[PDB]
């Protein structure tokens, strides 16, 4: 949320907002869309990513997801799965729309 | 499994394996949707498609990797969707 | 090796990729048109047998195509001219001078697959080399010092029997 | 040794049927007499054999032998004990009812999950008071008696754990497992 | 090797990224370095296992098992050591 | 070795064989019930009622 | 008549605690069995991407059989040697085999350890289905 | 290549190599009636002795249905994509030399066959 950008602050329509390390966004396909957007250098550090229409344990795993997939990207391990639960999946699957991964 | 999977992959593998778990999308479109619909049986397709109607004249030519597997032999004629021709056809094989 | 080729039977059979019967009365036009130049360069029945070889027998037999020609020479007396070539291993074979000739050649094919040796000896179908690792099979001699020292040579089993031209 | 045999426990010996219900399925199910065609068609057709006899060709053998399984699974025209088997390499159905062949009882598995739930179990608990008998888990469509032929062309669960099993099960085609 | 816990203040969770052993209040330092909290604002509460007045992570609530990216280990805040401890 | 169903009757065998390489090819022979020699299996074939090859 | 009334005084038993080995030595066994099923893989891995290369005297068929007859062996042998060695001065089974009373080493290991291939006729067991040992397997299927 | 039997018209049987050496050239005549006929390709016999090298011709796409036989997902079909496929070393009296495995697409109307 600070303008020195390692925590960016991001917003679903619901209380439950959450802040996240940029380095482990940086796999978001949207971050280089709508964070990168027309013009780098300070528009990214404004970290307020307002998104709508998510419930909030629904982001709190896609951003989990996200630490997740950039440690576990280009490291020494390679193996390992996602364990989300079945039904909510579905709307995680909206997710799936909003962050181009 | 030995194998990265991204945000997409995870969710269609895991709801392809549990396609069943589904009753009613929300507001998902076919073309998120398009992978674990493919890999479907056509009671699932119906049970999927009588709970979520809106997909229905999306999901026409997925019908048809249904029928030239069940009914291969067939072609439809004019005015028949690939849908009500597996319906029709189905119900008169069973009757 | 050398040993075990001498000894382990080698039919026509075990060396040869195809053979195929064609009518060709004219040499000077081969049919086939892949054996034009070297039968253009040797230029007699209108029956033809070409026989293909494989490489890989010809090579680990050690067999060259003028031994199998002159098997073939020896074999029949010259009742029939084999001209072969290779740079395929390619032969070709008529018939010189009422069981119609294609019969004929027929049999003397059968006679080519089964019943010509090329190499070794008849009863003996497998020759398998071995080196023993134990003293039952092996050189025992005694030295100039004089121990009992045992040799590891070279020693090959047979598959049949003719012990007096082995 | 080995010459005299003895039976396994739920081992069944077939006793016989007549060929006719299921010759009249297959004559009015698609499949056209060896009278009827030309040679030409044999060669992409499956041959149909009942009880060792050539009746016939079919376009279709995979729905084919869906009906066959369903209408035997349900105690239909096709009785219990007729062994149905589809060679699918060489493209020949060969159906036999006659009298002495050997076979047993497995649960039929759909999708790696057993056809016997536990409604099936809660109903056989009380076998003296339901009325609820094995004959009624055969007519089910849970258990299905498999002769050493049939054997051959189905995918055995030892147990249901083979078919509760992760991402390598070893395999994902089971349609049978042992009680 | 790693640590994942959700820094859940009912509707706001901060992200942290850490090793198995570091001094817990070094987390109320990497807040303080962008979310502009004083200690006093860091009360940080227990884990199911009474929370480390030793000061270091290595120490009771905090497993091998609790730096989990396939699901962390959460708990409450209270951005008041003493005065109040503020639920939503 | 057929035998008719419906029916108690012995079973009657015949043998479609085929003669060994050991000849100019090897060939199919028809060992029929109540015939003692064996039969080939065109002149079989012939005698159902098939004359053309 | 020495020796038997010697015996009513020491006495000579065997025992389900004379089966039993060392929790370290069942890790062993089950490291070795998993080592061994893990080459056998390997191997059926090479010769099913036609990476095996055949030894002289032998067709490939037959040189799998040996190489995979080889890994077995070797892990029968070593599950066998780990299973001597845990055994005790106190063990009955290990008593009557170096009495040379009765009992072999392979027994012990049998006992303890592995049971080891099932052979018949010399080769593994047969594809008495169509190209299944027994329903409950998939087609070619070559393990141990 | 090989060499099938051509039938005659007339009475439909088989027709036999011979030769004419007025033409001197090659025909197929049937030796029941009298019918003739000029002789297409001058091959009459072909021995294949090492040309079993091929066995994908010979499978038919129905094994894909083959619930005994052992289904990979990581050989894709290359002719349509499809991620899974059975897989099956070769059942004939020549697979006594290879252990090959041969490939056949799961998915239907495709029945595509490959080869490692
Ligand atoms: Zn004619
Ligand atoms: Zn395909």
């Amino acid at each position: 949320e600070g303008p020195d950008a390692m925590y960016v602050k991001l917003i679903s329509s619901d209380g439950h907002e959450f802040i996240v390390k940029r380095e482990h966004a940086l796999t978001s396909g949207t971050i280089k869309a709508m964070l990168s957007g027309p013009g780098q250098f300070a528009e990214n550090e404004t970290n307020e990513v307002n998104f709508r229409e998510i419930p909030s344990h629904v982001l709190s795993k896609v951003c989990m997801y996200f630490t997740y997939k950039v440690r576990y990207t280009n490291s020494s391990t390679e193996i390992p799965e996602f364990p989300i639960a079945p039904e909510i999946a579905l709307e995680l699957l909206m997710a799936a729309n909003f962050l181009d991964c | 499994l030995p194998k990265m999977m991204t945000l997409h992959q995870q969710c269609i593998r895991v709801l392809k394996n549990n396609i069943d778990s589904i009753f009613e999308v929300g507001g998902v479109p076919y073309s998120v949707l398009e992978p674990v619909l493919e890999r479907c049986t056509p009671d699932q397709l119906y049970r999927i498609e009588e709970y979520n109607h809106v997909l229905i004249e999306e999901t026409d030519q997925l019908w048809k990797v249904h029928c030239h597997r069940d009914f291969k032999e067939e072609r439809p004629e004019e005015y028949e969707s690939w849908r009500e021709m597996y319906l029709r056809l189905q119900d008169a094989r069973e009757q | 090796k050398d040993i075990l080729c001498r000894l382990e039977h080698t039919t026509l059979r075990k060396v040869t990729a195809n053979t195929a019967i064609y009518y060709d009365p004219n040499p000077q036009s081969t049919v086939v048109a892949e054996d034009q130049e070297w039968v253009n360069v040797y230029y007699i029945s209108p029956w033809l047998l070409r026989v293909e070889l494989d490489r890989k027998h010809m090579t680990d037999r050690k067999l060259t195509m003028e031994q199998i020609a002159e098997k073939i020479n020896a074999g029949f007396g010259d009742d029939l001219n084999c001209i072969f070539n290779d740079d395929k291993l390619v032969l070709r074979i008529r018939i010189m001078n009422k069981m119609d000739d294609d019969v004929f050649l027929r049999c003397i094919e059968s006679n080519m697959l089964t019943d010509m040796t090329l190499q070794g000896i008849e009863q003996i179908s497998k020759v398998y080399m071995h080196l023993p690792q134990t003293d039952n099979k092996k050189k025992i001699i005694i030295t100039e010092d004089g121990e009992f020292k045992a040799l590891q040579e070279w020693i090959l089993e047979t598959d049949g029997v003719s012990l007096m031209r082995v | 040794v080995g010459l005299v045999k003895n039976l396994a426990l739920m081992a069944y010996i077939s006793v016989g049927s007549q060929p006719s219900p299921i010759l009249e399925f297959l004559e009015e199910w698609s499949m056209e007499n060896l009278e009827e065609i030309s040679p030409a068609a044999i060669a992409d057709a499956t041959k149909i054999f009942v009880n060792g006899c050539w009746v016939g060709i079919h376009k279709d053998p995979e729905q084919l032998m869906n009906t066959l399984r369903k209408l035997r699974r349900q105690m239909d025209i096709i009785v219990s004990e007729v062994s149905m088997i589809r060679d699918i390499r060489e493209r020949e159905i060969r159906i036999y009812t006659d009298a002495g062949r050997i076979c047993r009882p497995l649960l039929i598995v759909e999708k790696q999950k057993l056809l016997l739930k536990k409604r099936h179990i809660d109903q056989l608990k009380e076998r003296e008071y339901n009325n609820y008998s094995w004959q009624d888990l055969v007519a089910s469509g849970v258990v299905e008696y498999i002769d050493t032929l049939e054997e051959e062309t189905v995918m055995l669960a030892m147990t249901p754990d083979d078919l509760q099993e992760k991402e390598v099960a070893y395999c994902s085609t089971y349609t049978h497992c042992e009680i | 090797m790693d640590v994942f816990l959700m820094i859940r203040r009912h509707k706001t969770t901060i992200f942290t990224d850490a090793k198995e052993s570091s001094t817990v209040f070094e987390l109320k330092r990497i807040v303080e370095g962008i979310l502009k909290r004083p200690p006093d604002e860091q009360r940080l509460y227990k884990d199911d296992q009474l929370l480390d007045d030793g000061k270091t992570l290595g120490e009771c609530g905090f497993t091998s098992q609790t730096a989990r990216p396939q699901a962390p280990a959460t708990v409450g805040l209270a951005f008041r050591a003493d005065d109040t401890f503020e639920a939503l | 070795r057929s035998c008719l169903e419906n029916s108690s009757r012995p079973t009657s065998t015949i043998w479609v064989s085929m003669l060994a390489r050991g000849a100019i090819g090897q060939r199919i022979v028809a060992t029929l019930p109540y015939i003692k020699q064996e039969v080939p299996i065109i002149i079989v074939f012939r005698a159902l009622g098939f004359v053309s090859d | 008549t020495v020796i038997n009334n010697w015996l009513l005084i020491e006495g000579h038993t065997i025992g389900i605690g004379d089966s039993i080995a060392d929790s370290k030595t069942y890790q062993d066994i089950q490291n070795t069995i998993k080592k061994a099923k893990q080459d056998v893989i390997e191997v059926i891995e090479k010769a099913h991407n036609n990476e095996l290369e055949p030894t002289p005297g032998n067709t490939l068929r037959q040189t799998f059989e040996n190489q995979v007859n080889r890994i077995l062996n070797d892990a029968r042998d070593k599950t066998g040697s780990s299973a001597q060695k845990s055994l005790s001065e106190y063990n009955n089974f290990k008593s009557m085999v170096v009495s040379g009373a009765k009992g072999s080493k392979i027994n012990i290991s049998q006992v303890i350890a592995v049971v080891g291939q099932q052979n018949v006729e010399g080769k593994r067991i047969p594809f008495g289905f169509k190209h299944r040992t027994l329903p409950h397997f998939i087609k070619d299927d070559y393990g141990p | 290549g090989f060499v099938g039997i051509r039938f005659c018209q007339e009475c439909n049987n088989m027709l036999y190599p011979k030769e004419d050496k007025e033409n001197r050239i090659l025909l197929y005549a049937c030796r029941n009636c009298d019918y003739q006929q000029e002789a297409d390709n001058s091959c009459i016999y072909v021995n294949k002795i090492t040309h079993e090298v091929d066995e994908l011709t010979q499978i038919i796409a129905d094994v894909s249905q083959d619930p005994t036989l052992p289904r990979t997902e990581d050989h894709p079909c290359q002719k349509c994509g499809h991620k899974e496929a059975v897989f099956f070393q070769s059942h004939s009296a020549r697979a006594e030399d290879a252990m090959r495995l041969y490939y056949v697409c799961t998915a239907p109307h495709c029945g595509h066959r490959w080869t490692e």
